[PDB]
């Protein structure tokens, strides 16, 4: 449960980095 | 760019974490 | 700003991961 | 034994992000 919540956070964070870069 | 490459690395880490969390 | 907030998010995930692995 | 090595990699990334943000 906690590692899965962390992986979901990491994926949201990677989207946010890719968006700072894009738009 | 550097932010998109960091993003890709955090995604890969999230997929490692997903493999550990489930099986 | 936003990059620094994200860096803190990553640090906090790293610390939770250290706690997980440490038991 | 992957989680500690992941946490260190995340700390290094976060420090690089902080440097970029400067």
């Amino acid at each position: 449960g906690q590692l899965k919540k962390i992986a979901k956070q990491l994926k949201k964070i990677a989207y946010q980095l890719k968006k700072i870069a894009q738009g | 760019g550097q932010l998109e490459e960091i993003a890709k690395q955090l995604e890969e880490i999230a997929w490692q974490l997903e493999e550990i969390a489930q099986g």
